């Protein structure tokens, strides 16, 4: 049924050009059209284009009309956006969505697609340098000792952390990226434990930035 | 044109492309979108109505006979039965105006074809451009895209008209 | 009162027995303002006042004639032929409404024309 | 030979729309400015019940009839419905005055 | 082109509470079809967009009866009774007929109305990377109603600003209580310069600012 | 059909049929008595006015410059001139659909008879349909009560197109 | 004639004669004229409008809610946008008529140099007559005038005719 | 009056204070016709013409 695969994210520097495609079945492929749609990091929707698989008719939004190509392979049932000019304004995600093909006909956006992000900047791959925290000041010992690793200098979004081989599930709250004003990125993964439980209870920050595959585990020693 | 086209479901005004190659309906996208932009316009402009302000009308004969009550009936009675009137009228104005906007779009695109094929064709049928030379895919483009070029296939068109003169 | 200074006269002319009494006994009303006197003087064939309605949380209303029964269903809109919970412009039903409500057409039908005359083949 | 033909659109709407010159023309697309949809029972507002004066005329209800006197405190209602011809309250004989107003 | 205003950008809630979403056109937002188009989405957080009033009047397949969207002229809404928790979450209007397609900006719910309790705590850097030459420390707010809580940072009793970067968690299912993570990164000389980094907690929960001075050497 | 017929006074639509054996005037007979129909229940219900109800209505300055008189006077010069304007629409209205309405009734019938005698006859003159082959008295009847027959008649038609062709 | 004439600035509805001495462009004079005198009439007639008369009315809640104030307000209010409305209706009805009236008297004028050519010559193009025989600077006046006369020129024109037959 | 024989009465009621004076003061006015007689009569919350 609801089946509307987005291509992978893709990473690249201010002007290149980028193609995102995806991929539709599950559900009848009628020429019915498809729609892109775009969401600035943590911002708002905006719409980018339509693109009728039942005719060519294309509509690229006035902000952007050259650098913006879309294309659809009726074999296939993919559509494809691609943008030849990038700027670091243009880094976001991007999404897709069906629509009606016939202009006389309204829109249905009834199927979204999974979120292709795009990063636009100059800036290579970076491995993280995952550091740990401890509880200097005890913290509220009666209460919980808070724990953390911050996941910094890295370029790519995508970041998995894993606390104590994962196993850890409670106490956790990883925390949003915050680009880093230099073009890099950091993370902060802490965890709430009562001050009890200080050498028992073992403390691991088993990270990975997939698109470097730095897998790295990390030591969290509490000191005082 | 006094036949209407069933597989011309994308756009209103189409045209029905022939070559070698094959037989096709190809709506003309300017035409319709544009059109589509001013009908749609017109809708929901007629939609404004602006009604009188709600003035917390109302009185009666208090015993008295205060005709007034006779009186603001009447006019709430009579404001109706006559705006409904002429809002019926401007519903039917409006609907011509979409269906002569439509007829003269379609002579509209005749005249842009005309314009681009000149003697270069036979104009037969219902609105229908026999070409005395063979207009390509892209020479079919050309035409619809407005960037037709007559000289290119003139002499051939032209020898051919002389064939069967 | 403040401005219904309303000195009145019974009047000794009706028709037959209805239900039973052939007089008539004609019904007053004023909406009083706080802090107003009301100086009823009568010295015969006076109905007094003895209980009235303090008018509170003054809302948009209506007195919609119908003989219907109660609905259970939140409906954003009541006439007094039945309900509506749809968006078109205007209505053929009945002027009187309530709160959301398409505005009142005698007429029997009111189609705007968007599309091409539809001759197949 | 190679040959382009002109053409406009045409459906299966049997929508039918009046003009000035001619009326019950079929088109291809309308859009509908009147309705005549109700459900008939008369349901309920915003969640506000209405005042259902059952057969009690609403100068009944204002007057305090003693049939119909189960409408007294009754709280706040978001309209007053009066059945026509209210048969329970006579209202006794008389005319009430001042009344759509 | 089209402006579609959201009037109620921020919305807290209580469960059970139907509360509504405004969407204002500049436009009417019929189409030659016949039908109005302002079909309303729900991006569930971490989740992608969804569908729920098709054209005006017509809910989704899979929405619940809550969701209701309303409206006839250009001022539309959406009432969702029975507030609940998957409910919460950002919606947009629905691109007008216009070709200019225009989602508008977006409304947040929140899960109920409760006060703030947040355990303050802050982080000092370890030496390893103190090392790399970078130096990094962390304020952290557990739990509260809001997402901002003013972690302004003093070196040596100087108000630091832009040094500063502020991340946010969601309201934590099993109680809405949002979490904070303020860090403020800075060069091992700066590090060195200054023995005494005091932050500045501010919020509703708290009569008193709460600062933890936290010394280089302790 | 841009010319009249004076001799056809039994019906508006006619049609004027011409054998061998003769030429006559015969008037289609639904097509007569169906718009008859129509264009008289136009005129009855067109009539139906209903003016507002006489309502007892008149005041006066009563001394007292109570200008209920001059309201209700100009509501009522108001009501005329605007629903007498509004009439005289509904009249030009109503004589335009009948006048469009009987160009449609000639046009459906000169379609009627197209479609059944097809490449039978050749389209000549102002509808004038010329008969490859002989249409008897009763092949007038067929083609008039909507039952000619194309095959009979089809072969001797095609031989003539064939030795004029 | 579906193409309009820049070199005809002295009236509307003109001719374009051509001999073998020249061509010129003569506008049709009692036409133009009649019509002129037709068309000013209407305008001048249409401006007569006759607002109701300045009935010194005004009137207000006189703080005990006399709502003659609300009640006369609407009625000017409502006597205004709805005059107006049938004022703009009013407009754009006799523009139509001024635009069929001036069809039709090219139809006339048509139909005027066919009676008077008959067979003299051919209708082709978009309303222009090929004289087969030889109309000097005087018998284009006699067409225009009126005055033409058919037998004089009848035998040379149908030797003509015969020629190209 | 000739005829606006106006028998009128305050009433105690008003808002906020307006320009620092939370009461009302409603002004009237009436068209006078030569050799004509104007009985104004108060016993208070009149502000009397001269
Ligand atoms: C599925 C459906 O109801 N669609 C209707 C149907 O009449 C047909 O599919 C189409 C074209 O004829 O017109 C529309």
């Amino acid at each position: 049924q609801v089946q509307l695969v987005q291509s992978g994210a893709e990473v690249k520097k201010p002007g290149a050009s980028v193609k995102v495609s995806c991929k539709a079945s599950g559900y009848s492929f009628s020429s019915y059209g498809i729609s892109w749609v775009r969401q600035a990091p943590g911002q708002g929707l905006e719409w980018m284009g339509w693109i009728s698989a039942y005719n060519g008719n294309t509509n690229y939004a006035q902000k952007l009309q050259g650098r913006v190509t879309m294309t659809t392979d009726t074999s296939t049932s993919t559509a494809y956006m691609e943008l030849r000019s990038l700027r670091s304004d243009d880094t976001a995600v991007f999404y897709c969505a069906r629509d009606r093909p016939h202009i006389l006909t309204g829109f249905d956006f009834d199927y979204w697609g999974q979120g292709t992000l795009v990063t636009v900047s100059s800036a290579s791959t970076k491995g993280p340098s995952v550091f740990p925290l401890a509880p200097s000041s005890k913290s509220t010992s009666g209460g919980t000792a808070a724990l953390g690793c911050l996941v910094k200098d890295y370029f790519p979004e995508p970041v998995t952390v894993s606390w104590n081989s994962g196993a850890l599930t409670s106490g956790v709250h990883t925390f949003p990226a915050v680009l880093q004003s230099s073009g890099l990125y950091s993370l902060s993964s802490v965890v709430t434990v009562p001050s009890s439980s200080l050498g028992t209870q073992t403390y691991i920050c088993n990270v990975n930035h997939k698109p470097s595959n730095t897998k790295v585990d990390k030591r969290v020693e509490p000191k005082s | 044109i006094e036949g209407g086209w069933t597989g011309m479901v994308d756009g209103w005004y189409g045209y029905h492309h022939q070559n070698e190659q094959g037989s096709g309906y190809a709506a003309d996208l300017k035409s319709t979108q544009n059109a589509i932009d001013g009908i749609t316009n017109k809708v929901n402009s007629v939609i404004e109505k602006m009604n009188t302000q709600f003035t917390a009308v109302g009185k009666e004969f208090n015993h008295l006979e205060k005709r007034i009550e006779n009186l603001n009936k009447k006019v709430d009675d009579g404001f109706l039965d006559i705006w409904t009137y002429n809002a019926e009228l401007l519903v039917l104005l409006e609907n011509e105006r979409t269906l002569d906007y439509h007829d003269s779009n379609v002579k509209n695109l005749y005249e842009k074809v005309r314009s681009q094929l000149k003697n270069n064709a036979k104009e037969i049928g219902n609105g229908c451009f026999e070409f005395y030379h063979k207009c390509d895919n892209t020479c079919m483009e050309s035409v619809k895209n407005g960037t037709y070029d007559y000289p290119k296939y003139s002499e051939e068109a032209k020898l051919n008209r002389e064939e069967i003169d | 009162t403040s401005t219904l200074n309303q000195r009145l006269v019974p009047r000794i002319a009706t028709r037959s027995k209805v239900n039973g009494q052939s007089g008539r006994m004609e019904f007053f009303w004023t909406i009083l303002k706080p802090n107003d006197a009301i100086n009823f003087e009568s010295n015969g064939n006076f109905i007094a006042p003895e209980y009235a309605y303090k008018i509170v949380k003054k809302g948009d209303s209506t007195i919609m004639k119908s003989e219907l029964e109660y609905g259970n269903c939140n409906t954003t809109c009541q006439t007094p032929k039945g309900a509506i919970n749809t968006s078109l412009p205007f209505q053929n039903i009945h002027p009187i409404t309530i709160g959301k409500c398409p505005k009142y057409v005698k007429s029997t039908k009111l189609r705007l024309a968007t599309g091409l005359r539809n001759v197949p083949s | 030979g190679d040959t382009l033909c002109i053409g406009y659109h045409a459906n299966n709407s049997t929508d039918t729309v009046d003009t000035v010159l001619e009326k019950n023309v079929t088109v291809t697309h309308s859009v509908n400015l009147l309705e005549d949809k109700h459900n008939g029972k008369l349901c309920d507002l915003d969640g506000v019940k209405p005042l259902i004066l059952r057969d009690c005329s609403v100068a009944g209800w204002l007057l305090g009839n003693p049939m119909c006197d189960e409408f007294i405190n009754v709280p706040e209602w978001s309209y007053i419905v009066e059945k026509a011809n209210p048969v329970n309250d006579l209202c006794y004989p008389g005319d009430f005055n001042d009344y759509e107003e | 082109d089209v402006v579609m205003t959201q009037s109620p950008v921020s919305l807290p809630v209580t469960l059970g509470q139907p509360a509504s979403i405004s969407c204002r056109s500049s436009q009417g937002l019929v189409y030659i079809d016949g039908n109005t188009y302002l079909n309303w989405f729900q991006q569930r957080p971490g989740q992608s967009p969804r569908r729920l009033i098709y054209n005006v009047f017509t809910r989704d397949s899979g929405v619940p009866d809550r969701f209701s969207g309303s409206g006839s002229g250009t001022d539309f809404t959406l009432k969702i009774t029975t507030v609940e928790a998957e409910d919460v979450g950002v919606y947009y209007c629905m691109q007008g007929t216009h070709w200019p397609y225009t989602f508008g900006q977006g409304t947040k719910l929140e899960i109920k109305r409760t006060v703030a309790a947040p355990s303050v705590f802050i982080f000092p850097p370890s030496d390893e990377q103190l090392k790399s030459g970078t130096a990094s420390v962390v304020c952290l707010l557990n739990n509260f109603y809001p997402r901002e809580a003013k972690v302004q940072w003093k070196v040596d009793n100087a108000l630091q600003s832009g040094n500063s970067q502020e991340s946010v968690t969601e309201q934590d299912s099993k109680d809405s209580t949002y979490s904070l993570s303020s860090t403020l990164t800075l060069s091992k000389a700066d590090y060195e310069k200054h023995k005494v980094y005091a932050c500045e907690v501010t919020h509703q929960g708290l009569s008193s600012p709460v600062t933890k001075s936290f010394n280089r050497g302790e």
